[PDB]
């Protein structure tokens, strides 16, 4: 027998706390002058923080 | 991601106050002891 999503996304899995976890410092210093840019891949990378 | 300079310059310009023209305080001091006249 065939089965819809039925709201499966959404509601029969209803919903779950999520976040992010830092890991390692890609990047951090100190800078007095203009403004700052900072160019990051995205190579096997999911999420950053800031 | 050519045009490195465009950020490279940036990199530059933060250590662009290194000791040329430039003036630093110098102190003089003083030591008085069991009033004056």
């Amino acid at each position: 027998a065939l089965v819809s999503l039925s709201t499966l996304r959404g509601a029969l899995g209803g919903g779950s706390i999520s976040g992010i976890i830092p890991q390692e410092v890609l990047f951090d210093q100190w800078r007095a002058g203009g403004n700052w840019e900072v160019s990051q891949s995205t190579q096997n990378r999911t999420g950053f923080i800031v | 991601n050519s045009h490195f300079e465009g950020i490279d310059n940036a990199l530059q310009t933060l250590q662009e106050y290194s000791p040329l023209g430039r003036s630093v305080a110098v102190d003089f001091g003083f030591s008085i002891i069991g009033g004056w006249s």
